[PDB]
């Protein structure tokens, strides 16, 4: 996985 | 003559057109609807390779890239795909979007399943291969 969105 | 080719192709892009804008507009989908931007996620370009979005379908039916349903679904494949891949299971964001790139790709394949021809998709996929000849 990469870290997300909205952050 | 070989025009009948040519028609199956021009039916399969209207057909095509028509179940991404079903799409493009659900609003469950509307995060797929434009490419994923690298300003707001930087590491974006460092998981997926291959990135796509409904946009870039709508562009691809028109530049004839897609000679079947299959390869069509192929590259919805790979917007539920990438999301599974790119996106944690942290918080209650990511665990939306997850759940809304499995309900893409369903949504797809329903739609495909109930109104596409079985017969004339095959067509497409044996011309595609007479092609590749």
């Amino acid at each position: 996985s990469g870290r997300g969105k909205g952050g | 003559l070989e025009e009948q080719e040519e028609d199956t192709f021009r039916e399969l892009r209207i057909f095509l057109r028509n179940v991404t804008h079903r799409l493009a507009i659900d609003k469950r989908f509307r995060v797929f609807t434009k490419p994923v931007d690298p300003d707001e996620v930087p590491d974006y370009v460092t998981v997926i390779k291959q990135p796509m979005d409904l946009s870039s379908v709508i562009s691809k039916i028109d530049l004839h890239k897609y000679l079947t349903v299959k390869d069509y679904l192929r590259d919805i494949d790979l917007i539920c795909s990438n999301a599974l891949e790119y996106n944690p299971d942290r918080d209650p964001g990511d665990r939306l979007i997850r759940h809304r790139a499995c309900a893409l790709r369903d949504t797809a394949y329903a739609i495909i399943k109930e109104e596409l021809d079985e017969d004339f998709e095959q067509l497409a996929e044996e011309i595609q291969e007479s092609r590749k000849k």
